[PDB]
């Protein structure tokens, strides 16, 4: 499913003109400030929920479990611990 | 020793330049103009080429049909071409048909109708020319090469101009173009072959005396281009042959390095698998390419303009899996112009060029083209003795110094057309412009 240079296995290409400029001719950091602020914000905003939802759920689960465990091993939690074992 | 080129001026500032040859029976007379597409702006780009069409569409006196007949009756032919910096209109005739031909040329240049009906008719002819250059691969490659090397600058524009302009060019802007540019101080009347200089000067006084002079007469071949390292890829997998041009910013007509660059170009030279002798050429690149079947052809060029140039190579190859090798070995031979060349290669190339510059001029049209080109780019015809001295002054160590400032580790303009999947990205091509071992 992959060839090599000259016969890579692309369908025939025609009608596309590609253009670019030399690295010496370009500013490598052109538009860096705009990208660093606005592009990153767009990129992050669109992915935020896919991180926030599972992280917040599993952190909540952990928090509840660890707090219960801590409480069970206090004096106050003696009776509930006896039942739990 | 060729006969001396005679030169006279008129009062308006028209130059007349002639080289007689009493061994031939034909004569090429014509008008070389120091003006071309480069003189247009973006809005009237294509005008110069448009005019070339309408120049043969009829004048105040002779209609289109009468024009045709007049030339048919003369027996010879007329020809014209428009480039970026130069326009030519010439007539090849018999010895004694020279007064007729000068008269016709003077008519079509000064007194052309540019009738709205003819503008409208040619507007379709020229529109069709946009979709048929597509076949002339070398021209496609070189037009993209200029477009990218001189990105958004007048030298970067095509001669035909954009489709949009073709539809909107008026007789007004045509008239304006030829009134501003086709002035006597920018024009040279040239005669080669069976012409008498004194006769040609009289014909110029008769026909070209009422030419406008420009407000500010600069010398002939008077011009800032900012080269862009860049690439254009026109991949077409259905084509069998890849066409690739690679160039750096070269030298102008009046550069001090003009001859140095020509010698460097001759060290790489040309190659064509269809020519029998090409497998035996001395050029190292020629040997590499022929032994390994890397290409069908290559042609080194050093194109000059008034204030810049392009120096490079044009390659054609069917060997689509070894384009990388072809380009690699080409640029490694350029590297050697900086690192390795000695008196061995330089003296060989000088020998070859001393003859080559003279051989080229083998017919009246070639002689006229040489006189006209030199007069419109340098302001004078350079004698073979002067040319022999300038070539002799080029040393190996001039070539090395030139290549080190012009080629070595420099940006290139690169155009690829056809099955160019094997042509690597810009960086890997440009990385071959130096040698890590040096």
């Amino acid at each position: 499913y992959m060839g090599w240079w000259g016969h890579m296995g692309s369908p025939p290409q025609k009608g596309i003109a590609g253009y670019t400029i030399s690295p010496f001719a370009a500013r490598p950091f052109a538009g860096v400030v705009h990208a660093a602020i606005f592009n990153t914000f767009r990129r992050t905003k669109n992915q935020a929920l896919f991180v926030i939802l599972p992280v917040s759920f599993f952190y909540y689960v952990w928090t509840q479990a660890s707090e219960k465990n801590e409480w069970l091993y206090t004096k106050a939690g003696r009776h509930e611990l006896a039942k739990a074992l | 020793v060729s006969p001396k080129t005679r030169t006279s001026n008129l009062k308006n500032g028209l130059t007349i330049a002639s080289e007689s040859n009493p061994l031939v029976q034909t004569a090429t007379v014509g008008v070389w103009i120091d003006a071309g597409s480069r003189n247009e702006n973006a809005y009237n780009n294509g005008t110069a080429h448009f005019f070339e069409h309408l120049a043969f569409k009829g004048t105040d006196k002779r209609s289109q049909h009468q024009l045709e007949l007049d030339i048919e009756n003369m027996g010879g032919h007329l020809n014209a071409y428009t480039s970026r910096e130069s326009t030519v209109y010439y007539a090849k005739s018999f010895k004694d048909d020279v007064p007729k031909s000068v008269e016709i040329l003077a008519d079509i240049l000064q007194h052309s109708k540019l009738a709205e009906s003819a503008i409208d008719r040619e507007r379709e002819v020229i529109t069709r020319e946009l979709e048929e250059v597509n076949k002339q691969y070398e021209e496609v490659v070189f037009d993209h090469l200029h477009a990218t090397a001189f990105m958004n600058q007048p030298l970067g524009r095509t001669i035909l101009g954009p489709r949009e302009n073709i539809q909107t060019i008026t007789n007004t802007e045509l008239r304006k173009f030829i009134t501003e540019n086709y002035t006597a101080d920018r024009m040279v009347l040239v005669g080669a072959g069976a012409v008498d200089h004194d006769a040609l000067v009289e014909l110029a006084e008769k026909y070209f005396s009422h030419l406008p002079s420009s407000q500010s007469p600069v010398p002939l071949g008077t011009p800032i281009p900012n080269f862009v390292g860049s690439e254009v890829r026109l991949r077409d997998d259905t084509m069998p042959v890849a066409h690739i041009a690679i160039a750096v910013e070269g030298v102008s007509w009046t550069s001090e390095d003009y001859y140095t660059a020509l010698v460097a170009q001759a060290i790489i030279g040309n190659y064509d698998r269809a020519v029998g002798t090409s497998r035996h050429q001395g050029s190292r690149l020629s040997n590499i390419v022929s032994e390994n079947n890397l290409a069908n052809s290559f042609q080194s060029f050093s194109t000059s303009y008034s204030d810049t140039g392009l120096w490079g190579i044009y390659l054609t190859s069917e060997n689509t899996t070894q384009i990388d090798d072809l380009v690699h070995f080409t640029l490694k031979e350029w590297n050697r112009l900086s690192t390795s060349v000695s008196n061995l290669q330089v003296e060989r190339a000088k020998s070859q060029l001393k003859a080559g510059l003279l051989l080229s001029l083998d017919g009246t049209t070639y002689v006229a083209e040489d006189i006209g080109r030199q007069l419109t780019t340098l302001g004078r015809r350079v004698t073979p003795a002067e040319v022999e001295a300038k070539l002799e002054a080029v040393t190996e160590h001039d070539v090395r110094a030139w290549a080190q400032k012009t080629l070595y580790d420099k940006d290139i303009a690169l155009v690829g057309l056809g099955p160019i999947e094997g042509l690597y990205d810009y960086n890997r091509i440009r990385n071959d412009m130096s040698m890590m071992r040096w």
